[PDB]
C-alpha cells in the first residue's frame, strides 16, 4: 500500500494538521502556486494575475529579508498582545487555519514591524560596513 | 526483532471509552506507519485509522471516523486507540500493523479481543 | 468507495492440487505511480493475519513458489499450486491505493478427504 | 526563553473564499471523433486519470449553494458555448415571406387536428435572378396568421432572423469538469445529508469537479446526480415563497419520451453554400408525441418527496400538488430536447394530488416546436432542423424544481407548483457540494527564533 | 493633521529630496513597480511587459549578488573618472536624478565591473571551497 | 579583429565546449531565457509560458537554497550510482549534452535529495536557533 502519508504530502493535505505538523509541508503549497478567444483571453489574464501575486508576495519577502527561504527567523519579538497563547498551544493544538482567524487583526501591524526591522537591519549592515 | 504487542482481552460496559495500546518495539518507530484493522465475522476486515508518529498525522475512514481517537508517543513507542460509545457491534478482534510507504504491512500484532457488556 | 469482491466465498480443494481464488476490483486501483498496490493476505485459525503476496505480482519474502498471484486492474487472481495443510485458513484480497482502503470478502480454503 | 519572535512561513495551507476563471476539462474519449457537438469544446483539455481527491481531516467549512459563485461562470460557459456553435450556421433571412399554409388532414388523429400545417412559399435559389415554389411541414407554434385566403409567417418574423442549427452539431449533452487554476482549491462537501448552506463537517480538495452534464431542462431534473441517503429538499429560504425549492432524488425516475411521426427532411437551396432544411411528407399515420413515467413509481416518488417536505411544514399539513400557474410555454411545461427535437410537455398530469396529513404509466401529451428561444433571450432565436425517422429517448428523473403558493396566514394546507426558466437552477443542483477559495501561502506565528546581527 | 512626512513616504515623493535622503524611500518605487478585446489585449500586453521589466531587473541584482536587497554594497571600487565629486556632495545635495544625468555614461562600465566582481567573487567562493 | 572569443561569449557559444569552460558562460543563457489578433494571443500566451518557466526554475533553485545564484555548491555527496567517471574526466572532456545525457535517468532523484538536504539544513538552522 502507498499509505496514508502520500495524502499528508498532497496539496493541503495537512489544512487540518497542527500548524507544527503543517509546517514540513509548505513546499506542495509553495509550488503548486506556480502549477502550469474569450476564453483564451480569461486564462491568459488569470495566469498573469496569479503571476502577479506570486511576484508580489516574493517582493514582500524579500522586503523582509526572507528572499529564497520558506522559513525565515527575524528580529522582531512577539508580542502578548496579538496573542498570549503559549508555544507548546500553538505549535501542537492549534492549525493554521484556526491560526490566521486569531492572527488576522494585527497581520498588518507586523508586516510593518518586519519591514521597519529589515530596513534597520540593512541600516546597520551598512553602517557596520562604514566602519569596517 | 519488529513486532508489535497489544493488550490481550478489556471488558467494559457499554457507552464507556477504552484505551488500547500497540507497543513497537526492535525497529525505529519513526519510520513505519502504525495502522489498525477490525476482526469480525459479520462485517469482515475493515481499516480503521492510520497514525505516522513523525507528524502525529491522524487518518480515518468514515465508517469509524469520530469515536475513534488515535495517540502515539513517540519517547515510548507507543500508539494507542480511544473508542467512546461502545455497542456490541463494537465487540471484535483489532489487530495494530505497521506500514512503510510504498510498502506491505509485513509485520502484524497478536489481536485484542474486546468485549462491550455491563 | 472501493468495494473489494472476493469468490468464491468457498474454495474446497483437495490435497496436493490447484485452488484459485478471483477478487474483483470496483473501480481502477492502478495509483498515479503506476503501482498497484493489492495484496492478499491469509488468516489461520487462532493466528493474526499474514501476508502472502505485495504488489500483487511479487513474493513477500520467500513465500512458496505454490503462491502465485497475477491478474490486472479490474480483475486479480491468486493461484496456489500444490495445495498442503498449512494453507488451511480465510484468503483475503486487499488494495492499498485509494483512501479508505479496503479488504476482500473472503474466500475460506477447504481441504478435501 | 520567554521572549518570543515573529517567524514567517510560505506555503502555509490555509485559504480563503475567493472567485476566479476555472478551466474546464473533457473526457479523453470524447476527442474519437464526434467533433460535431454543441458542447464540444477544443478548449476543454483531456481530462487528468485516476483523480485525486485529498481528504481534509478535521476541518469545517462554510458553504452556500445559493451565493456561489462557479454557477454563473457555468451559466455564462454554456451561453458562449452555444452561440459559437451557431456562428457557423445558416442564417434563415429568407424565410421570412409571406406563407400560404392549409392543415394536414393525412390521417391525423383527433388530438393533433392543426397542429401541423402545409405551408407553401416562394424562395431564393442559388441564382440572385430566381425563385423556387417550395413547400414545407410547420407547426401550428411557430407560424402566426397575419390578416378568403389564409397567410401565415414564421413567429419570429417581427423579432429577429432565426439561425438554423448545422445538421451535423449534436445536441447531446456530455459531461463538462470545472478544475482550479494555481493558487486556487475546489473544496467538495463530503455529507450526504447536507442541505446546501451553512458548515460542511466533511471536506475534501479536488482538482477537478466531477463530470457535469449541461442538460437543459425545465420542471424536472433529467440525468443529473443522485442523494445518496434520502430525497434532498433545498431552498434558499424555505420560508419564503418566493424562492423555488430544489428536489433531488435517491432513486431514479423513468421518463420514455418519443416522438411517433417517421418524419421526412427535405433540402432547399436557399443560396450559394446556403440550406435550409424543411419537413417532407410524414411517412404514415400522425401522432402526438408523448412522454411516459411509470404510475406507482411516480406515486412512491411523490410519497417520499412529500415526507421530505414535512419536516419543514409541519407534520399535520395538506401537502398539495398543481400544475403550472402560467406564462410562456417554456416555464409551464417540461421542456427538453430529446435527440435534436425539442419538447414541451404538459406535466398536468405528474403534480395532480393532495396528500393528508395520516404496470400503468402516465401519459403526459408533448408539443414540438422549431424556433427555440434559449436561455430567456429575445432577439436570438434558432431553427431546429427536422430529423428524419422516429424519435425516441430514455432518461432519469433526477430531481425536481418547485414553487410554493404564498397562503394566507395558517391554512394548514401548502400547495407546490412545477418552476424553471432559469438554467442557473439546474446548474446549481450538480454544483451545490463544491466552492472555490484562494490559498495564502504567507503566514507569520510566534517561533522561539532569533536572526542574527 | 497627518503631516508632511506622509508626502515623503508616497510614490516618488523624495524625488526632490537628496539622494541620501530619498535612500530611505526604496520600498515605495520597489513596491509600485509591481502594483495591482482590443483593450484587454493591450492592457495585458502591459502587464506582461511590466512584469518581464520587473524580472530582468531581478536577475541582473542576483547577477550581481544583490538578490533580495535594496541596498547592496558590492566590491568594486569606485572610479574617480566616473564621478570626482565628494561624498558630502553626492548625499547631501544632488538629487538621483541628477546624479543619474551625471553618470549616465558610464552606467554600463559599472554593470560589467559588477558583473565581473560578482564572477570573481563566486570562483573564488568555490576555489576556498575547493580547498576547505 | 574582434576575435573568436565574442563567439564563445554568444548564445549557446559554449555549447560544444567542455562544461568547465561552458560554466564561466552561464549568465549568457540565463539572461536569454528572460529576452525581450490571434497572432497576438498567441505571442502573449508564448511570452506568459516562458515567465512561467522562468519563475518555475527559480523557485526550484531557491527551494534548493541555491536563489540568486548560478553555481551553488550543496551539501548532497555524489552517489557512484549515478556516475563513476572521474572529474577530470567530467570537467575537462566531456560537454554539458553529453553529460545531460548520461545523468538524465538519475535527474529527479537528484532533485529530492536536494530538497530533502534543504529541508534538513533549514530546519537544522531552526534548531541551532532553538539552541542559541
Ligand atoms: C439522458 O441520457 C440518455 C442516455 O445517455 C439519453 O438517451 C440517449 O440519447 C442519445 C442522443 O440522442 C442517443 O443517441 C442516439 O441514438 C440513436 C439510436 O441509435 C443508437 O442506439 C442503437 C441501439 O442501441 C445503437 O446501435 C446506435 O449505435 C446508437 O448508439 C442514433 O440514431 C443517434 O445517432 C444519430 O445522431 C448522432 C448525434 O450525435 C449522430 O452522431 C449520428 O451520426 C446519427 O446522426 C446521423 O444519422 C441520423 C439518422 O440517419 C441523421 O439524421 C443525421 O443527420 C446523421 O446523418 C444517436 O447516437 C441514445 O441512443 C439515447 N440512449 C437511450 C438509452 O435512450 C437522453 O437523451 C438524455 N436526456 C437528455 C434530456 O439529455
Ligand atoms: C402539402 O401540399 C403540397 C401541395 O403543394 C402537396 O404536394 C402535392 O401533392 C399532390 C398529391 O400527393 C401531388 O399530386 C400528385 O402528383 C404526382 C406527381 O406529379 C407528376 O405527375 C402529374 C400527372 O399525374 C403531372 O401533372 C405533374 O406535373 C408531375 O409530372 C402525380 O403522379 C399524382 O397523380 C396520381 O394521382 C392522381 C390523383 O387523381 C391520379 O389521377 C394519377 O393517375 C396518379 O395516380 C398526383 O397528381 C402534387 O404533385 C404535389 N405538389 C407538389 C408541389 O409537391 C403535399 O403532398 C402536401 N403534403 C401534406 C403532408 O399534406
Ligand atoms: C394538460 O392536460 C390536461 C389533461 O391531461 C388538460 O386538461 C383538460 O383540458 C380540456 C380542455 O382542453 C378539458 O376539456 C375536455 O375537453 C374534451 C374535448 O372537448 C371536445 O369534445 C366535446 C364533446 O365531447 C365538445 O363539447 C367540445 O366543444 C370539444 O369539441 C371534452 O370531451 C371533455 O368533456 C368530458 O368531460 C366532461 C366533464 O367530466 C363531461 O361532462 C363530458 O361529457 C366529457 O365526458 C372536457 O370538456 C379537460 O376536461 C381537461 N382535463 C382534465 C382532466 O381536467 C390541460 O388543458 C392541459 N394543459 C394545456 C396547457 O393544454
Ligand atoms: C409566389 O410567386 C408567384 C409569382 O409571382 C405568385 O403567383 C402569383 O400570385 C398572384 C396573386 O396570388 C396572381 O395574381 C392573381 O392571378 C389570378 C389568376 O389570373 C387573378 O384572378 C387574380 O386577380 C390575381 O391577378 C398571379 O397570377 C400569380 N402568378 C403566377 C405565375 O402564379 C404566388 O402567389 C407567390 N406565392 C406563392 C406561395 O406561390
Ligand atoms: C440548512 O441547514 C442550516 C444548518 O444546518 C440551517 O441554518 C440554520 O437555521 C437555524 C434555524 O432553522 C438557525 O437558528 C436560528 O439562529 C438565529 C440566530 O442565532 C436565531 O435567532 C433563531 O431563533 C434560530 O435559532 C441557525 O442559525 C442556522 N445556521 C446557519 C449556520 O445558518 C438552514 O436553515 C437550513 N436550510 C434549509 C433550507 O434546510
Ligand atoms: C425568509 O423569508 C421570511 C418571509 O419572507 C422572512 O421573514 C420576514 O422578514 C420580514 C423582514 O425582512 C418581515 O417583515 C417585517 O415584519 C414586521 C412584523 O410583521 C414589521 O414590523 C416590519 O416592518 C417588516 O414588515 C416579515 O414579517 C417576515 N415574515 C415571516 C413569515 O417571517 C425571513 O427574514 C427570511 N429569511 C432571511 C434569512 O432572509
Ligand atoms: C406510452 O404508453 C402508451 C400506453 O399508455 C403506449 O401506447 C401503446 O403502445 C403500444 C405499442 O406502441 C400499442 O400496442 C398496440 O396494440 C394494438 C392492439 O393491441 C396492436 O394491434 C398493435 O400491434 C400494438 O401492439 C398500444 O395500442 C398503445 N396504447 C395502449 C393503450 O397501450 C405508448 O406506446 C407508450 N410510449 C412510450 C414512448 O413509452
Ligand atoms: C421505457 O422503455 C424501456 C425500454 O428501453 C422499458 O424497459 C423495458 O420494459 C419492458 C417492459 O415492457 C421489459 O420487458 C419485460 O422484462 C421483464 C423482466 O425485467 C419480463 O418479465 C417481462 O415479461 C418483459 O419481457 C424490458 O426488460 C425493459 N428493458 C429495460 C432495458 O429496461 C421501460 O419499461 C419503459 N418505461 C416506461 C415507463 O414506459
Ligand atoms: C392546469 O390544470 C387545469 C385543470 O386541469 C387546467 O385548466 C384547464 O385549462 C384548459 C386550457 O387552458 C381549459 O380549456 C378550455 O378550452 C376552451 C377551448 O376554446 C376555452 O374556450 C376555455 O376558455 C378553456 O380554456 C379548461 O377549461 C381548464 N379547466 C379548468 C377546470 O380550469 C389548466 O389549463 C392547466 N394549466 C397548465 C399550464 O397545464
Ligand atoms: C387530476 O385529478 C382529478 C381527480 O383525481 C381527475 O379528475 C377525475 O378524473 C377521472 C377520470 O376521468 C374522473 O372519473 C371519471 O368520472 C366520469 C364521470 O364524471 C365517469 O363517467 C368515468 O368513467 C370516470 O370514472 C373523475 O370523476 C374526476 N374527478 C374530478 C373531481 O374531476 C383529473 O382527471 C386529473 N387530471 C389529470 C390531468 O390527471
Ligand atoms: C438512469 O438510471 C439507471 C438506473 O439507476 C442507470 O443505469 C445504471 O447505470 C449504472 C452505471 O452505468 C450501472 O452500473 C454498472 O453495472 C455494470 C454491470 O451491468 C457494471 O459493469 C458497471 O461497472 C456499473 O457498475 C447499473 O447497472 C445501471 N442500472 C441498471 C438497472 O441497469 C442509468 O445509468 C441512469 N442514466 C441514464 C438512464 O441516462
Ligand atoms: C383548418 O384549421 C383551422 C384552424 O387553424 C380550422 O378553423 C377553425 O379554427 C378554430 C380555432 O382557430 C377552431 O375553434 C374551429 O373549430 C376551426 N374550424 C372552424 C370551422 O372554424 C379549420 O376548421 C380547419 N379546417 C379547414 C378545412 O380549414
Ligand atoms: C420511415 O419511412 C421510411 C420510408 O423511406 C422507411 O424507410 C424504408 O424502410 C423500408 C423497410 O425498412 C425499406 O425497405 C426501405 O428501403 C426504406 N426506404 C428508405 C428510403 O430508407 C423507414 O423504415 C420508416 N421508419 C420507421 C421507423 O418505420
Ligand atoms: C505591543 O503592543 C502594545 C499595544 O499596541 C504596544 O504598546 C507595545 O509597544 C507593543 N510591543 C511590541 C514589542 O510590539
Ligand atoms: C578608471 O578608469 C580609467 C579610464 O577608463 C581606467 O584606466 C582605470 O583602470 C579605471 N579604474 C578603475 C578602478 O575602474
Ligand atoms: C572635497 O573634500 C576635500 C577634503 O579634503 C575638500 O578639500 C574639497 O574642497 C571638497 N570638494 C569641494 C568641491 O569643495
Ligand atoms: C546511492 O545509490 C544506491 C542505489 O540506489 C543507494 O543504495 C545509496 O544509498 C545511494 N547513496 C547516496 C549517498 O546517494
Ligand atoms: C580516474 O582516476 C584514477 C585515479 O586513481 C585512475 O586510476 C583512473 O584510471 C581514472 N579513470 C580512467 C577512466 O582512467
Amino acid at each position: 500500500a502507498v499509505g496514508i502519508g502520500a495524502v499528508f504530502l498532497g496539496f493541503l493535505g495537512a489544512a487540518g494538521s497542527t500548524m507544527g505538523a503543517a509546517s514540513m509541508t509548505l513546499t506542495v503549497q509553495a509550488r503548486n502556486l506556480l502549477s502550469g478567444t474569450v476564453w483564451g483571453i480569461k486564462q491568459l489574464q488569470a495566469r498573469v494575475l496569479a503571476v502577479e501575486r506570486y511576484l508580489r508576495d516574493q517582493q514582500l519577502l524579500g522586503i523582509w529579508g526572507c528572499s529564497g527561504k520558506l522559513i525565515c527567523c527575524t528580529n522582531v519579538p512577539w508580542n502578548s498582545s496579538w496573542s498570549n497563547r503559549n508555544l507548546s498551544e500553538i505549535w501542537d493544538n492549534m492549525t493554521w487555519l484556526q491560526w490566521d482567524k486569531e492572527i488576522s487583526n494585527y497581520t498588518q501591524i507586523i508586516y510593518g514591524l518586519l519591514e521597519e526591522s529589515q530596513n534597520q537591519q540593512e541600516k546597520n549592515e551598512q553602517d557596520l560596513l562604514a566602519l569596517d | 526483532q519488529a513486532q508489535l504487542q497489544q493488550s490481550g482481552t478489556e471488558l467494559v460496559r457499554p457507552g464507556a471509552s477504552v484505551t488500547l495500546s500497540c507497543k513497537a518495539s526492535g525497529y525505529k518507530f519513526n519510520d513505519y506507519e502504525i495502522h489498525w484493522v477490525k476482526q469480525t465475522p459479520v462485517h469482515g476486515l475493515e481499516w480503521i485509522g492510520a497514525i505516522v508518529p513523525e507528524t502525529g498525522f491522524t487518518a480515518y475512514s468514515q465508517k469509524f471516523r469520530g469515536k475513534a481517537l488515535l495517540t502515539a508517543d513517540k519517547s515510548s513507542s507507543t500508539v494507542y486507540m480511544d473508542l467512546r460509545s461502545l455497542t456490541s457491534a463494537d465487540s471484535a478482534v483489532f489487530y495494530c500493523s505497521r506500514l512503510q510507504l510504498f510498502g506491505y504491512f509485513d509485520v502484524w500484532g497478536t489481536g485484542t479481543t474486546v468485549i462491550v457488556s455491563s | 468507495d472501493v468495494l473489494m469482491t472476493q469468490n468464491p466465498l468457498s474454495l474446497p480443494v483437495s490435497l496436493g492440487d490447484q485452488a484459485s481464488i478471483s477478487c474483483r476490483s470496483s473501480q481502477s486501483v492502478v495509483y498515479s505511480d503506476g503501482n498497484a498496490y493489492l495484496e492478499w493476505y491469509l488468516q489461520k485459525p487462532g493466528q493474526s493475519p499474514k501476508l502472502l503476496i505485495y504488489k500483487a505480482s511479487n513474493r513477500f519474502s520467500g513465500v512458496p513458489d505454490r503462491f502465485s498471484a497475477s491478474g490486472s486492474g479490474t480483475d486479480f487472481t491468486l493461484r496456489i499450486s500444490r495445495v498442503e495443510t498449512e494453507d488451511l485458513g480465510l484468503y483475503y484480497c486487499f488494495q492499498g491505493t485509494h483512501i479508505p482502503y479496503t479488504f476482500g470478502g473472503g474466500t475460506k480454503l477447504e481441504m478435501k478427504r | 526563553a520567554e521572549n518570543l519572535w515573529v517567524t514567517v512561513y510560505y506555503g502555509v495551507p490555509v485559504w480563503k473564499d475567493a472567485e476566479t476563471t476555472l478551466f474546464c476539462a473533457s473526457d479523453a474519449k470524447a476527442y474519437e471523433t464526434e467533433k460535431h457537438n454543441v458542447w464540444a469544446t477544443h478548449a476543454c483539455v483531456p481530462t487528468d486519470p485516476n483523480p485525486q481527491e485529498i481528504h481534509l481531516e478535521n476541518v469545517t467549512e462554510e458553504f452556500n449553494m445559493w451565493k456561489n459563485n462557479m454557477v454563473e461562470q457555468m451559466h455564462t460557459d454554456i451561453i458562449s458555448l452555444w452561440d459559437q456553435s451557431l456562428k457557423p450556421c445558416v442564417k434563415l433571412t429568407p424565410l421570412c415571406v409571406t406563407l400560404q399554409c392549409t392543415n394536414v388532414t393525412n390521417n391525423i388523429t383527433d388530438d393533433m387536428r392543426g397542429e401541423l400545417k402545409n405551408c407553401s412559399f416562394n424562395m431564393t435559389t442559388e441564382l440572385r435572378d430566381k425563385k423556387q415554389k417550395v413547400y414545407s411541414l410547420f407547426y401550428r407554434l411557430d407560424v402566426v396568421q397575419i390578416n378568403s385566403n389564409k397567410e401565415y409567417r414564421l413567429i419570429n418574423c417581427n423579432t429577429s432572423a432565426c439561425t438554423q442549427a448545422c445538421p451535423k452539431v449534436s445536441f447531446e449533452p456530455i459531461p463538462i469538469h470545472y478544475c482550479a487554476p494555481a493558487g486556487f482549491a475546489i473544496l467538495k462537501c463530503k455529507d450526504k445529508k447536507f442541505n446546501g448552506t451553512g458548515p460542511c463537517p466533511s471536506v475534501s480538495t479536488v482538482q477537478c469537479t466531477h463530470g457535469i452534464k449541461p442538460v437543459v431542462s425545465t420542471q424536472l431534473l433529467l440525468n443529473g446526480s443522485l442523494a445518496e441517503e434520502e430525497v434532498m429538499i433545498r431552498s434558499e429560504n424555505i420560508t419564503n415563497n418566493a424562492k423555488n425549492i430544489l428536489v433531488q432524488f435517491n432513486t431514479p425516475v423513468q421518463i420514455n419520451c418519443t416522438r411517433p411521426n417517421n418524419n421526412t427532411r427535405k433540402s432547399i437551396r436557399i443560396g450559394p453554400g446556403q440550406a435550409f432544411y424543411a419537413t417532407g411528407d410524414i411517412i404514415g399515420d400522425i401522432r402526438q408525441a408523448h412522454c411516459n413515467v411509470s404510475k406507482a413509481t411516480w406515486n412512491e416518488t411523490l410519497g417520499k418527496v412529500v415526507k421530505q417536505l414535512r419536516k419543514h411544514f409541519g407534520n399535520n399539513t395538506i401537502i398539495r400538488f398543481a400544475n403550472s400557474s402560467g406564462g410562456d410555454l417554456e416555464v409551464t411545461t417540461h421542456s427538453f430536447n430529446c435527440g435534436g427535437e425539442f419538447f414541451y410537455c404538459n406535466t398536468s398530469g405528474l403534480f395532480n394530488s393532495t396528500w393528508i396529513s395520516n404496470n400503468d404509466s402516465i401519459t403526459l401529451p408533448c408539443r414540438i416546436k422549431q424556433i427555440i428561444n434559449m436561455w430567456q433571450r429575445i432577439g436570438q432565436c434558432m431553427y431546429a432542423p427536422p430529423i428524419q425517422g422516429v424519435i425516441r429517448c430514455v432518461s432519469n428523473i433526477t430531481g425536481l424544481i418547485l414553487t410554493r403558493d404564498g397562503g394566507s396566514t395558517n391554512s394548514t394546507t401548502e400547495t407546490f407548483r412545477p418552476g424553471g426558466g432559469d438554467m442557473r437552477d439546474n446548474w446549481r443542483s450538480e454544483l451545490y457540494k463544491y466552492k472555490v477559495v484562494k490559498i495564502e501561502p504567507l503566514g507569520v506565528a510566534p517561533t522561539r527564533c532569533k536572526r542574527r546581527v
